[PDB]
């Protein structure tokens, strides 16, 4: 029916993905090794559209995980949410990889196991006779999810060509550039494929994750055991509408249909409020529909590193606002009254503009029928100034003779490098010119 | 006498519950001007057990406090969210798409501001 298959890959994108399953146990009413609650169906109305549909009523996740670490997945099988996962379907016991770090070696390492990486993930394809497409769980930064991902988004392209495929791609951090360098090169090289080998690619910021890690989350040492947190729930956030019973925009070619201007302009901006737990305590009054949309337009949940002072001259075209679980929908069209008011969104002027709101019901658990939840799936034109923050950190780096030598001695014999800059440039003249 | 019957329709708008006080009203005695002043103590019973109905379930006071010093204008914050979105409307007189519009501005401007009570605050309607 509506059979997505997930494509995690990678050191960061294996680590999203494992609580990304692990979150959906906790919501169905299921456990990873037994059925010990009613809650699934009578609850949830709807539960095989990411798992695989049920044998023994034992939903397995419809998902594959690669990575040339083992590091990733040797933290998987001593936790009790791995019994779920299935030792056929990926890997058997001792898989490994690599050495290994290099965009060149997972972009090689495609060809040479073509005939296995073909194999066992099309077995899962024709489960379902309408299969709806293709979602890479992958990760820019390293060389391990950016080596290997930029090869499937070009032979699945033509190989399954009547299917969606949108990524939830996480974006590396550039505070420094003293544990890794290459940087700017695996980044870059993947990005091309995002636009015209991807329909869409949904951006999450690595800079702005600590923002929001030291706002209201109060830690001292940034670790990597909070990066799952805020990435796993707006995942299960965007498949409300496909996962629980929803009418209008239920399927993942439903939603990105109604925001997507134009190809190579698909970057959409993410946001989400409510991440603390002592407001538990103060929404039995009841917290209304009014006040938490004002908030997502406002730039305080934004999952994107823009500028401040450049939205004057840009304009929105899209803009989502999800709410989920108690809505009191008597009043969510008095929260939409309230839009043009303000005009907090900057609307283009060629042509009109759109704000879409929808509503699913949660999960019948304490913390989600209680607490209002936004999910924001924005689209502005301010995204340019990471392409331009990309882009003046790629021209300053071949400036400096850093990594021409140490880069081109395996599969690389022509500069390819003007090759992502001239296209990286199009879809920056594109987005202003978006606009007459 | 006559709002003696007033009062009690009032209340048999409710339902029927009322009793005269006595078992058997007597006015034929040669005292008279004694028993129109126990209508009036009967009369004022009534007034009584209408301003308790009106303190139990309706809440006229909450009622007169929900509209009047925040009709003249009491808290602003729910106004001036709402003046922020007369400036950008007002302008020109109503279209046929304009007052769709004002009434979600209405309720946008409610619970940006945090009302106390939802029931009290959905009674507002907006003039073309």
């Amino acid at each position: 029916p509506r059979e997505i298959i997930t494509l995690q890959l990678g050191q960061c994108g294996n680590q999203i993905g494992f609580e990304f399953w692990k979150q959906l146990c906790a919501e169905h009413g299921i456990s990873p090794e037994g059925i010990v609650e009613e809650f699934a169906t009578e609850g949830t109305d709807r539960k095989d559209v990411f798992f695989y549909q049920a044998d023994d009523e034992h939903y397995i996740p419809r998902a594959v995980l690669l990575d040339l670490e083992p590091r990733v997945i040797h933290s998987i099988l001593n936790s009790p949410y791995a019994n779920l996962y299935n030792p056929e379907n990926i890997y058997l016991s001792e898989h490994g990889g690599g050495a290994g770090n290099n965009w060149a070696s997972g972009f090689s390492q495609g060809e040479k196991i073509h005939e296995d990486i073909f194999d066992i993930i099309d077995r899962e394809a024709d489960g379902s006779d309408s299969l709806e497409g293709f979602v890479l769980c992958h990760s820019i930064a390293g060389g391990t999810g950016s080596g290997l991902g930029s090869y499937l988004l070009e032979r699945l392209n033509d190989r399954y060509p009547k299917k969606l495929v949108q990524t939830y791609s996480v974006f590396p951090n550039q505070d420094e550039m003293s544990h890794v360098v290459v940087q700017p090169y695996n980044s870059l090289l993947t990005l091309k494929r995002l636009t015209q080998n991807a329909d869409c690619v949904v951006v999450l910021d690595n800079t702005a994750l600590n923002r929001i890690a030291t706002d209201r989350l109060h830690i001292q040492n940034p670790s990597f055991s909070q990066i799952n947190q805020l990435v796993s729930t707006i995942m299960s956030a965007s498949t409300t509408t496909l996962r629980y019973p929803g009418y209008m925009n239920n399927d993942l070619i439903g939603l990105i249909a109604s925001l997507i201007p134009t190809p190579r302009l698909h970057f959409l901006m993410t946001g989400y409020t409510p991440l603390t737990t002592d407001q538990s305590v103060a929404s039995v009054r009841k917290t209304t529909v009014l006040d938490v949309m004002r908030r997502l337009l406002q730039p305080k949940n934004v999952m994107v590193s823009t500028g401040r002072d450049r939205q004057t001259n840009h304009c929105y075209i899209a803009i989502l606002n999800i709410i989920q679980g108690e809505v009191d929908p008597t009043q969510v069209h008095k929260s939409l009254q309230r839009i043009r008011e303000r005009k907090l969104a900057n609307f283009i002027p060629w042509g009109p503009a759109s704000i879409q709101v929808a509503l699913s019901r949660k999960s019948p658990y304490l913390p989600s029928a209680h607490r209002v939840s936004g999910l924001m799936m924005a689209n502005h034109t301010n995204i340019s100034s990471l392409f331009e923050r990309t882009c003046r950190q790629y021209d300053k780096l071949r400036k400096r003779e850093a990594f021409l030598e140490q880069f081109r001695k395996e599969d690389i014999f022509k500069d390819n490098f003007d090759e992502l800059d001239n296209s990286r440039e199009i879809v920056q003249q594109l987005i202003d010119e978006y606009h007459a | 006498i006559l709002s003696t019957g007033k009062y009690l329709n009032v209340v048999r708008e409710c339902g029927h519950d009322v009793t005269c006080p006595d078992a058997k009203e007597i006015t034929y005695t040669l005292k008279e001007q004694a028993y129109v002043e126990r209508i009036e103590k009967a009369y004022n019973y009534a007034s009584k057990v209408l301003l308790d109905f009106l303190m139990e379930e309706e809440e006229l006071v909450a009622h007169l406090r929900s509209i009047k010093h925040y009709f003249l204008m009491d808290q602003g914050d729910f106004f001036v969210h709402f003046m922020d979105l007369t400036e950008e409307e007002l302008k020109k007189p109503v279209d046929d798409i304009i007052p769709t519009r004002l009434e979600a501005l209405l309720e946008l401007a409610l619970r940006m501001s945090t009302a106390n009570t939802d029931p009290f605050k959905d009674d507002l309607k907006i003039e073309l």
